[PDB]
């Protein structure tokens, strides 16, 4: 572990990128996560919110 | 039957269409939680029962 | 506006709401704006037979 900081700058941004991409699945509430469904099973009214 | 034994019936393994319902019964409410009824003659389902 | 319907589907007559009263019977933008007024007319409208 001689080069402890070149490849700790290295993880720190891929880890922050990973938690981003994983961060689209959770669904903050909404009866899905994934765009297509919403669209899919609902009414515009009732989508919008 | 009475509400203290309702009666349950599965239906599956067909065409299912959602648009003959509006035949029979004037249908006072006519209501659906987590889909609309007008998209409703679109998706697929897993058992749905009665 | 001046029209006849029935008396399950007031709920139908409103933006791009789902019965079957507002899809393609007649329909208003998603973006309407003003007021909506229905009466049931049974002593008018309506003969015997």
């Amino acid at each position: 572990s001689a080069l402890g900081k070149l490849q700790d700058v290295v993880n720190h941004n891929a880890q922050a990128l990973n938690t981003l991409v994983k961060q689209l699945s959770s669904k903050f509430g909404a009866i899905s996560s994934v765009l297509n469904d919403i669209l899919s099973r609902l009414d515009p009214p009732e989508a919008e919110v | 039957a009475s509400v203290y034994a309702w009666n349950r019936k599965r239906i599956s393994n067909c065409v299912a269409d959602y648009s003959v319902l509006y035949n029979f019964a004037p249908f006072f409410a006519f209501k659906c939680y987590g889909v609309s009824p007008t998209k409703l003659n679109d998706l697929c389902f897993t058992n749905v029962y009665a | 506006d001046s029209f006849v319907i029935r008396g399950n589907e007031v709920s139908q007559i409103a933006p791009g709401q789902t019965g079957n009263i507002a899809d393609y019977n007649y329909k208003l933008p998603d973006d309407f704006t003003g007021c909506v007024i229905a009466w049931n007319s049974n002593k008018l409208d309506s003969k015997v037979g």
